[PDB]
């Protein structure tokens, strides 16, 4: 059971290796592509307000 | 203008409620009736 202390001290180099893991995995580019769901969006339209038809003569 | 005649007033506004009027299932409203009165007009006449 004392072997755990020896293993930790011996394998401590994996700490620096893990530091490299994380601090270059952050450097590497990742992009979680959140979707649009199966249900699709849509806006009304380009709508502009104006005065209606005028009865000229 | 008589009972036969109608009078139209186009109206619009840049508020949220009016800007959301693009699709409509039902649009009801009640208004206060008002009196329209006619003024006087001098027919500019170069004689008489």
């Amino acid at each position: 059971a004392s072997l755990i202390y020896r293993q930790l001290l011996t394998n401590s180099y994996s700490v620096d290796l893990y530091d490299e893991i994380e601090q270059i995995g952050s450097g590497k580019t990742q992009n979680v592509t959140i979707n649009p769901g199966p249900f699709a969006q849509t806006r009304y339209a380009p709508v502009n307000w104006d005065h209606g038809e005028i009865n000229d003569s | 203008i008589k009972e036969n005649s109608y009078v139209y007033v186009d109206y619009w506004d840049d508020s949220k409620a009016f800007r959301n009027i693009v699709y409509v299932r039902s649009l009801a409203a009640n208004l206060n009736s008002v009196r329209c009165t006619g003024g006087s007009y001098h027919f500019s006449l170069p004689v008489g």
